[PDB]
């Protein structure tokens, strides 16, 4: 016979509570568990692997494996560009990638990003680029000039055929939407440094890779629901 | 006493009847801690090269004046050392020193009322559903000054009220912000030192207006002599200033 | 003149009103100078 | 000793008075300047004779968690049923915020920041259109910014896989949940001096973006014709504020906007007029 | 199988309760709080803040500058008065002060007050004023000889430009209702004393300005809804 | 110590950022090789001059049990009843499986192996089609394989000797239970290289067999017409998961397959096209 | 999750019941208590005190 | 600060959600070697 009061919100269902509840299988006992490699943890695991992102997305090659590589040319003799993306981590064309697609869960996201660029041609060719990064405010450069004029790094192809810059993390608050709409976080555009230099019986052309993942101080919340998947009819049984 | 000096850069200011001098919320400016910070790159501190004294046009007061106002950092926005790495750089802040002057002879009379508003935003005009264009809270050092004739592009001016603090509150509680007064017969100068507040450690410079500075004429100004127009000086000097994100000019 | 006072969720949203504290009298407000 | 005083409110004293006696000299505290910018600190104790009083009131009703934690009403959305092309209808979207009723707005808005964890709790209706109402159940989810937003009552977005929802049937109490500070930067922006990245939309139109409030019925196809009014409730926890504000003399027109012009309207506000100044 | 016994009350939802509630949003980290100056904690620190009261409330200065100031003739030689407003705090015009808005939202008021006046003329001027305080219980005063007999304060105007009297608590109660009705708290006042001198070649006006706060004693207690504020039609979303 | 921490969810700490100098020398940490199959290691303090700054974001709501501890519908279920041979009919049988909605089935297929402990909550829903509805009592059981399953609303199975049941009425609120984890091996099977002993049924179709869930209403004959929807929530704890997979990008066709075939439809994925490469 | 058990006579109302209920205005402080001749504290004392009685009820 | 936990019931499965513990932050998908 304790006396009680109810207070309001008794008998709601709420989604995210947290409560006990009494089983259905009483005094059964669960099988053991043997070791499996491979046991995840945390979400942030996932994040820090690399995976090419999709550069050129256009229709020709839409639906190939020829959307992954960008092609170089040695008739060229000028300071041209390449190629340039934004920096928005769950924007088009990056938004694809594992890095992308975990972010499409959350809201919020913070940290630093790290960009990798593999060179794929014959052994006896050379050539010298230039990659930069342009904090947001501005628009987009058109010329080597004013993308110099800013985060970038110089990049000479020899036994090592790999190179990796980083992206900083620049803005006024501590977070960004993932889904920003209207503002937006910079570009990153690829020049000409020099020439690409090629022997007698050789082929004139080259291709490039790109890859991208999280530096050490990348993170996440406030969990939603992705929007790059949708159920439009029923799920046959 | 009287008698003050300051000295910022390379610039002094001298005054012998001030009125004390006024900390707004009582609390100095100074650097960016590792505690608060939010971007990672080095900040760059130009020093002495942009912490000095810049002085604005001069307006004329009149018997019929109503009021002026200007905003920051707007309207320092080519000055020199300080207009280059603010154009050049996407995040910055800083702190300010406000310095008003304006003197008159012992036959004057007439009081002027010096506020300083944190997120003054103003309200539009017209009805219905209209909004405020960029160029008209961009003036420059110029700034906006209260009239009666026809401007144009009447949907997008803001609104000339200036009895209700231009949004819409009655004038006469402005007192709440930091402010003082110039009173004709006791002073002629008039000193504010504003710390940087916002609720972000930094922020772009060319979308974002901290401060506002108003000035609104409470007591006509009357007298008998043949000078019967005062011009008011403005003149303000940053502290502690730094900027981060170096890219190419924005203009 | 006392009161059990126990939180039952994981949560620090999930508490109740906070304990009313100080006024901070010292108003820069009325003085703002240091 | 900490039990007692906040079971008896009896936290926050107040000064006493002190006696005074008369007093001439050359030292005047009355007289001062107020072109400083300062307020006078003059007490009753120097401009007349007093008496020793022991004061009693406590100032415990004056703070912020007691001034801004109250229950307020702040949205009220109602939905209609239709019998015909049930799966099209009978759901509603609303996006938060708090500038939509003139009490909360304008107690709100005295100060230029504040940091705060929220409580909701919703008053569901059902008003009777037929001869019986029968059994009835709502559904009300979070949308925030952006996952896909439902445009059909049998939409698969209901399913809820990530997204915090809450349910509601005949009979039943009222529903409550509380949320956390979620914001990007370390406050709430009420005054916003600026624009968007391409020159628009100024004011707060742009900083505050919290997401969506969803509802539908859950209920299949019956003969019954009802409507549904909901109302929702807020009352703030673990309050703090930054740089009071003067309060708002006239009315409030539009959301994240301070214009006050009315057509065909001259302005008004609180202020009586007088025939003479010298009679009170 | 506990035993318990339920309590009238219970399922009601009162508006000033204080319950907890189980959260929406679990495992959610807000983000940490820089320093901001002008942290307000307590209601009390703005009533102490002077600001303007217009005491000129015709209706010729109804929208303007003007309501806030008085002139001063110096073509005046005779014991007049100059103007006259009532001491209930919540009562026009003193009702839009900063601390009339504020005592808008409660009952109950009790403490002191404090007023303040400057002058604004030439530093050629001399003029000397009399401010006297009435206690309830009697009629307004007509003479200055009737006014003289109370509180009361002379003031000579020099290099200072201001003045500061204050209006002392005396009521049978402790609390006043701030919405009394047909009750009263008195009335202050200004007489010329002796008179306005200027030199030749000078303007023969003068303004002046009024100015109120609370005392170390205010207080305010059983707080409601204010009643200077209203909401007409549906505000455009 | 360990209350405050995970109460302000301050767990999980994420290092700091050093300050850095100008450098030049031999060693060149930005050059490197990915032909080796390994992530590079380089940070933002070896190819840029930092700030030293005190990080304070915490990993907490990245973690298994908050990502997968959230309640998502995985069934409808419609029963209609009729008036004419009520002994016979309104019964229902469904076969439990993870592989119908969308959401729940594309966030869990994330990992190969899994092993957590569930819990399910029922929202039941009547639908009025006459002028009343009455009194209504529903009754849901679980049917581990090997059991008899009901073939009619009258059958003998429904008297539950060691089967689990739950009643629900009208007027109560929503029913809940937990289960174990219930499987032969030590984790679940999310995708299965393998055929049956007869070397058919390729795929998970085979390893995967928890039973059936049967429901039917208790109340005898009457004169009402109604119809019954409920809907099947599930949340997972104490989660386990191994061997991480690429997500999805297609949309799903048939359950325990990985089919993605559409008659009369060219491949849609959630890549857009660009007019050229060189603007963004 | 705790079990519980509910008990016949719950929800009713009694009017000479004793149970705590939530304050309506919470942070209130009352005025405080001054001290005034004549307290009474049991109505025992009131019993105690001669008053006349109406002998004479005739009608005239 | 600090909150109650008490289970009622005599099965594990039956309890609330697990305590968060570490994120086993050495990654040998980074780093897929001895
Ligand atoms: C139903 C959810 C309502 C929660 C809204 C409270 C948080 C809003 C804070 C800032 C909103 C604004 O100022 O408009
Ligand atoms: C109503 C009972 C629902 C319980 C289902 C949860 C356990 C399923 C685990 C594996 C099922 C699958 O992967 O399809």
């Amino acid at each position: 016979g304790l006396p009680v009061f109810i207070t309001p919100g008794s008998g709601q269902f709420l989604t995210t509570d947290d409560f006990q509840s009494p089983c259905a299988l009483p005094w059964y006992h669960p099988t053991k568990e043997i070791s499996i490699p491979g046991e995840v943890k945390n979400l942030v695991e996932i994040c820090q692997v690399d995976s090419l992102v999709p550069i050129n997305n256009t229709d020709t090659y839409i639906n190939s494996e020829n959307m992954y590589s960008v092609v170089l040319q040695s008739s060229i003799n000028a300071p041209d560009k390449i190629f340039s993306i934004r920096t928005d981590v769950a924007s088009q064309p990056l938004a694809t990638t594992l890095i992308g697609e975990i972010s499409s869960y959350f809201t919020h996201w913070t940290g630093s990003l790290r960009f990798s660029f593999m060179f794929c041609g014959t052994a006896n060719t050379t050539v010298k680029l230039l990659l930069a990064y342009t904090p947001p405010g501005i628009a987009e450069p058109t010329t080597r000039k004013d993308a110099m004029l800013g985060t970038h790094v110089i990049w000479d192809v020899g036994l090592q055929s790999t190179i990796s810059m980083v992206v900083p993390w620049i803005s006024a608050s501590h977070y960004r939407n993932t889904s920003p709409g209207r503002s937006t976080s910079g570009y990153i555009t690829c020049w000409y440094q020099t020439r690409l230099v090629i022997p007698p019986q050789t082929p004139p052309t080259a291709r490039l890779l790109c890859f991208v993942s999280g530096c050490k101080d990348f993170c996440l919340r406030m969990a939603r629901d992705t929007n790059l998947h949708l159920q439009s009819g029923a799920i046959a049984q | 006493d009287r008698i003050i000096q300051i000295t910022r850069g390379d610039s002094t200011i001298t005054s012998q009847d001030v009125a004390n001098a006024i900390v707004a919320y009582g609390v100095w400016p100074h650097y960016l801690s590792s505690k608060d910070a939010s971007a990672i790159d080095k900040p760059s501190q130009p020093d002495t090269s942009s912490n000095r004294f810049y002085t604005l046009r001069s307006v004329t007061w009149s018997s019929s004046s109503k009021g002026w106002w200007w905003k920051l950092p707007d309207a320092l926005k080519d000055m020199g050392i300080f207009g280059e790495n603010m154009f050049y750089h996407y995040l910055g802040r800083s702190g300010y020193t406000i310095h008003v002057q304006c003197n008159a002879s012992k036959f004057h009379q007439g009081t002027l009322i010096v506020a300083l508003i944190p997120e003054h935003q103003i309200a539009s005009a017209l009805h219905g559903n209209v909004n405020v264009g960029y160029n008209y809270t961009h003036p420059g050092e110029t700034g906006r000054e209260v009239k009666a004739e026809t401007r144009l592009n009447p949907d997008l001016q803001p609104t000339e009220e200036y009895w209700l603090n231009f949004d819409g509150t009655l004038l006469g509680n402005i007192t709440i912000f930091p402010h003082q007064f110039i009173n004709l017969r006791s002073n002629n100068s008039a000193t504010i030192i504003a710390p940087y507040v916002n609720a972000v450690p930094m922020d772009s410079m060319r979308s974002h207006n901290n401060w506002s500075l108003v000035i609104i004429p409470i007591c006509p100004l009357e007298t008998s002599s043949a000078i019967n127009t005062i011009p008011i000086t403005i003149s303000i000097s940053p502290m502690c200033a730094e900027f981060s994100g170096a890219r190419a000019k924005r203009q | 003149l006392n009161y059990f006072n126990i939180n039952y969720f994981k949560d620090a949203a999930s508490n109740g009103a906070s304990k009313l504290e100080f006024t901070q009298d010292p108003s820069k407000f009325t003085d703002p100078v240091k | 000793e900490n039990y007692i005083d906040e079971v008896l409110n009896e936290v926050l004293v107040v000064p006493n008075i002190n006696s005074s006696n008369p007093t001439t000299s050359n030292s005047a505290p009355a007289l001062d300047a107020a072109e400083t910018g300062h307020t006078s600190s003059v007490q009753p104790e120097d401009v007349i004779e007093t008496r020793y009083v022991q004061t009693s009131q406590t100032r415990d009703e004056m703070s912020l968690e007691s001034f801004l934690g109250r229950s307020g009403c702040i949205h009220e959305s109602k939905l209609e049923v239709t019998l015909a092309n049930y799966n099209k209808e009978n759901f509603t979207v609303w996006a938060i915020n708090l500038q939509e009723m003139a009490q909360i707005r304008r107690k709100f808005e005295l100060f230029t920041y504040t940091r705060f964890d929220s409580e909701i709790t919703l008053v569901p209706c059902i008003s009777a259109l037929s001869q019986d109402i029968g059994h009835i159940t709502m559904q009300y989810m979070y949308v925030p910014p952006g996952a896909p937003v439902p445009n059909s009552r049998d939409d698969y977005a209901w399913q809820s896989g990530t997204n915090a929802s809450v349910f509601w049937q005949h009979g039943q109490a009222y529903p409550r949940f509380s949320l956390p500070f979620l914001s990007v930067a370390s406050a709430y922006y009420m005054f916003y001096d600026g624009y968007d990245e391409q020159d628009q939309n100024y004011g707060t139109a742009n900083t505050n973006n919290m997401g969506s409030l969803c509802s539908r019925i859950v209920t299949e196809k019956h003969i019954h014709k009802v409507h549904i009014m909901t109302r929702i409730y807020h009352k703030a926890k673990h309050v703090k504020a930054w740089c009071p504000r003067p309060p708002r003399a006239l009315e409030y027109t539009r959301a994240h906007r301070t214009n006050f012009k009315i057509e065909d309207r001259s302005i008004q506000t609180a202020i009586v007029t007088r025939p003479i100044i010298t009679t009170a």
